[PDB]
RNA sequence: GCAGAGGCCCCGGGGGCGAAGGCGGCGCGCAGGCCCCGCCGGACCGGCCUCUGGUGCAGAUCUCGGCAGCAGUAGCCGCUACUCCGCGCCCCGGAGGACUGAGGGGGAGACGGGUUCCGCGGCGCCUGCAUCUGGCCGCGGGUGACUCGGGCCUAAGCGGCGG
RNA sequence: GGCGGGCCUGAGGCGGCGGGGGCGACGGGCGGAACUUAAGCAUAUCAGUACGCCCCGGAGGAGAAACCAACCGGGAUUCCCCGCUAGCGGCGAGCGACGCGGGAGGAGCCCGCCCCGAAGGCGCGCUGUGGGGCCGCGAGGGGGCCCGAGGGCCCCGCCCGAGAGGGUGCAAGCCCCGUACGGCGAGUAGCGCUGCUUGAGCGUGCAGCGCGAAGGGAGGCGCGGCCCUUCCAAGGCUAAAUACGCCCCGGGACCGAUAGCGGACCAAGUAGCGCGAGCGAACGGUGAAAAGGACGCCCUGCGGCCGCUCAAAAGACCUGAACCCGGCCGGCCGCCGGCCCGCCGGCCCCGUCUCGAAACACGGACCGAGGAG
RNA sequence: ACGCCCCGCCGGCGGAUGCCUCGGCCCGGGCGGCGACGAAGAGCGCGGCGGAGCGCGAGACGCGGUGCGGACCCGCCCGCCCCGAGAAGCACCGAUCCUCGAACGCAGCGCGCCCGCGCCGCCGCCUCGGCGCCUGC
């Protein structure tokens, strides 16, 4: 049970921050599972979803795999490609489905050079964490 | 009524306007 | 609440009951209007504690 | 009001200025789906000052 | 008379715009602000009406003063103050 | 002189006792008038005291001692120090004086002056107020 | 746009033309507008940008021409709020008379423990 | 009977294999009420023991919202008036007939309103009938002063003044 | 007499520094009601209240005894527990302290006088200065069945210093965020007369005036005497415990859209209204996703139809009640009883005060929500 | 036929009843931080397309500095995209800061005087007044 009486436990409180979260927030809010085999690359359980990153989802609706190519950090939904709702007619612009980030693995990063700091700093944290404090 | 001993509390006075003449206690266990 | 608006009766002779009402003649300060004060509010005077032996 | 000081005339032009209508852009951009400006004015209807 | 009749002679701008608090409340015979209460130095506040004390309050604004030192106080503007007061 | 109502026509409307408007005497001493009406002339000063210099059938004459609390000697002057504090504000304006204790009651001690010892206010707020405990 | 990481060292002179070159611009730009554009708005915060620099050198050097002078202009005395720069110093605040002074150091605080 | 709280509901209460609600129908109870069943509905809901209350409505010239019959009813009667043809609207244009009748239904100002002004496009709203009209709606424009007025002077007044 | 200086009282100007105005609380100073209670009403009560005005501060005010007491005595202030009773009062209705005792918290001092006198804060001053919080990691779930989508079921696990919570296409410890665990003393006292005030009663505190001390004050019945006990007024400072809105944080046997603030809704003190002071609304919800409506046929167009997207139109929105209404189908139609069911028999309009109401007494068109021990 | 009644069946009109709920409300803590260095408030202006709100102030829907943060920026654009290049976001700091307002040359939007100009208080200084108390010629 929480110890800290300065995080709180209401319902309207904690739900206030989730739609009101600052974008920062909202973006570490929008992580998804590393695949096993990224994630011991890696050596870290959940990356936040970025644009470029091939993920797979294992939810029953519109699942396959692709690329975020967009995401929607207002609604916390990002869009993948090949995850396209069925069109009214062969000739028309393809509408995004839009996936929960929680639904779906990370199968590949999309690199950069600050990720690689980003995810070097989070792995030093977790060896003093892990060298059991 | 019949045989009751009269009461001796005073009527309550700035019951809705004035000065605060009533004190609660919830701050007692902080 | 339900006491913060400006309401007189609007009198007895205009055919509406004598109930306060608001400039436009709209129900006020009272447990059966809407937007009314309760009959008797809710108080923290209320004892919440009781006390054992 | 053929005669006006310059003072009341900039409060009235500000109130002609803003008697506009929500750009469709910015019902777009923000998704209103509540299109009318309630805070609209017209001269036979409404007593400015 | 008394009453569309007579309401035919309004053609008068009793009350103008007060410079303080904007408000159609300034008396152009009386040179004084209903509710600014303009010529005064002080402002027209009665705690019998605390709508009207709700209606222009500290608050109603922009508080740009106030708000940048009071978020001040809370980081670094006590700790510049202890150093003058060495 | 003695205080005259300020009421319209000497009408004091209302209740009987409330009526009359002339020969009702000021709660303050008119030593504590003449230091009231020097913090309202100067609001840049303190009051210290004031003393009776002369009196005539019409007026009495009354010579007050103010400090200016931002001058050099007296801010680092450790004796007269404390008038610099903000809490000495206009203390005429608050009954601090000599002459506004005394109109206060506050000369007085012991039997006489226990329902006016924080204040007149404050003890009848002291002696009214519902306790209302949890455990009562 | 421009970035005052580059303007920073520039000549006062050199910092007064670009202005004027760059609020030439904001003419013509505004001309074009209402006549029939992401360089307006570069161009807006362009000239702020050179007004941020041109002020900060002369508030800079102002400030150290006022430095170690009795009474320094407002604008470049310390923050603070009115009731902290009407307050006294704790210096003044702690000042006991002689006699007072004279007891503290007469009996100096002690530490000590009951049993 | 309602709405909450603390427990229980023999492998841990009933629920997208359909919760509450709503509608129709049985049963059960002297009755308040309850229960089921079908249909709609689409995420919550209880039975019992203990506890708690802003706890039950036909009425109050009750409050607030809906809204019926009257009822296609009363009304749509100041300002003399329109008609023909032209795509033809009550709009426009031509031709007739007329009106306001120089204390005009005429041309202008002061005040008050504050864009109503103009030009183009329009009929969703208004124009108490209609409209292709407009004082309406959309889009774009419009007010130029050494000589006019403000400003200036003083009026009745109003303010200010060591005090 | 006229011209210079010093002193003393003024006058204008310049520098440096301060004041002013704000905040629906808490706090200090003042001025100050009435409704009301007394079953009428004047004193009284309301109430030392509303409100008006003035003044601070993070608290304020109060404060180191001209105190209380009467003891086998205490010992500045403020605050809490207690007695509510001593008393006051058309001795009516009402009103009303304190000391002791238990606690919270505790902390003491200065000036004038006096002595030196410029040793000083030295343009002054001998009419006296000086000194005596931030930053972060952060565990562990699969299979099968069905769904529009499990967070459902049905087996089987795993983590737990984490089974608080939120999000996710349905009820999730293990999908995600987080959570548990961590680092960095004189015009005075008094007295006389007067007004206000208090429980203070031949005076509790205050004040106007007149008069005015010297050893003086107090000990709760005035005066005169004599003792006793106990203190030093008419100058000043002081922390702590105590109070409290705006604002931030957290919690709740709270409210759930006519409720809860007036205000949950991109634009509420808003739209609107009043010359003005001021008054002041209403309006929550599509879906999982805008996927917000494919195509074709018809029409002068609008629109219509066929469907389409969707699990579903849910189509400007969830559910979708009653009142009321339209189409189609059945019936001649109020309630209670007996029968197959349209006859026979019974039946005034309730609520309400009232001796008595169907009343030609009063309220009630209808419905729904709110609505009073 | 109308009107009712309702034996079902299906439409409307309405918005109850559910269910929810980024809002109240009460209770604790904390805080106690405005202003002539211009507050509170107000008026105008400011966005590429810009009505209201919020925010800003002619440097205007912001600008600089320092640290984080690491891909986006509601629409159409534009700008970014990269071991740093640097979008959202996040503190903290420095400035800018129109007109009115305690409101300050005088007015309220109009007019000065000087090369900035309000009042009151305090403390200094400068200039000089008095048949005030004196003194020398």
């Amino acid at each position: 049970m929480k110890l800290n009486s300065a995080v709180t436990a209401s319902r309207r409180k904690c739900r206030k921050a989730y739609f009101t979260a600052n974008a920062e927030t909202r973006a570490k809010m929008m992580s998804s599972r590393l695949s096993k085999e990224l994630r011991a690359e890696h050596k870290i359980k959940t990356m936040p979803i970025r644009r470029g990153d091939i993920v797979e989802i294992f939810t029953g609706g519109h699942k396959g795999t692709g690329k975020v190519v967009e995401v929607r950090r207002r609604d916390y939904k990002i869009c993948v490609e090949g995850i396209n709702q069925k069109a009214r007619n062969p000739e028309a612009k393809p509408v995004p489905y839009p996936i929960h980030p929680s639904n779906c693995i990370i199968k590949e990063l999309y690199m950069n050079g600050s990720r690689y700091r980003a995810i070097k700093r989070r792995q030093e944290r977790n060896a003093e964490r892990l060298a059991r404090i | 009524g019949r045989n009751v001993a009269f009461s001796n509390m005073r009527r309550y006075k700035c019951t809705n306007k004035g000065p605060n003449l009533i004190k609660n206690w919830f701050n007692q266990p902080a | 609440a339900g006491v913060q608006c400006t309401a007189h009766s609007w009198g007895p002779g205009r055919a509406v009951a004598r109930l306060p009402r608001k400039h436009g003649g709209i129900g006020a300060y009272a447990n059966f209007a809407r937007g009314g004060h309760m009959a008797h509010p809710t108080t923290v005077i209320r004892r919440w504690c009781r006390k054992v032996n | 009001t053929a005669n006006k000081t310059l003072s009341r005339k900039l409060r009235l032009a500000k109130k002609t200025k803003t008697n506009k209508n929500i750009p469709r852009w910015v019902i777009a951009k923000d998704h209103l789906k509540k299109t009318w400006n309630y805070k609209r004015h017209h001269w036979r209807r409404s007593h400015l000052k | 008379s008394k009453g569309t009749a007579s309401f035919g002679k309004r053609h008068t701008r009793i009350h103008g715009s007060c410079r303080r608090c904007g408000k159609h409340s300034f008396h152009l015979q009386k040179h004084e602000c209903a509710s600014c209460g303009y010529p005064s130095a002080k402002m027209r506040r009665y705690n019998w009406s605390y709508k009207s004390l709700r209606r222009r309050t500290q608050g109603t604004g922009s508080m740009s003063h106030m708000r940048k030192v009071y978020r001040a106080y809370n980081s670094g503007t006590l700790k510049a103050n202890a150093r003058k007061y060495l | 002189g003695g205080r005259k109502r300020q009421c319209v026509h000497g009408i004091s409307y209302g209740k009987p006792r409330n009526i009359g408007i002339v020969g009702l005497k000021p709660s303050r001493s008119l030593r504590a008038l003449a230091e009231q009406k020097v913090g309202r002339r100067l609001p840049s000063l303190r009051v210290l005291n004031s003393y009776w210099v002369a009196q005539d059938g019409s007026y009495k004459w009354y010579e007050v001692i103010l400090i200016d609390p931002f001058h050099p000697w007296i801010r680092n002057d450790p004796k007269i120090n404390w008038i610099c504090n903000p809490v000495m504000k206009r203390r005429e304006c608050r009954g601090l004086t000599s002459a506004g204790r005394k109109a206060r009651g506050l000369h007085n001690k012991g039997i006489g002056a226990m329902k006016l010892r924080p204040s007149k206010r404050a003890a009848w707020k002291r002696n009214h107020t519902r306790s209302l405990r949890r455990y009562r | 746009g421009l970035k005052a990481k580059d303007l920073v060292g520039l000549s006062q002179e050199d910092l007064q033309r670009k202005l004027a070159d760059l609020k030439r611009e904001l003419l013509s730009l505004r001309t074009m507008k209402a006549t029939a554009i992401a360089r307006f708005r570069v161009c807006k915060k362009d000239v702020a940008r050179v007004l941020t620099v041109i002020n900060q050198k002369a508030r800079d050097e102002a400030r150290a021409a006022f430095e170690g002078a009795e009474h320094i202009p407002k604008t470049f005395r310390p923050r603070l709020t009115h009731a902290m720069r009407c307050q006294l110093t704790e210096k003044q605040k702690r000042l006991l008379p002689s006699k007072l002074m004279k007891r503290k150091l007469q009996f100096p605080k002690l530490k000590y423990a009951v049993k």
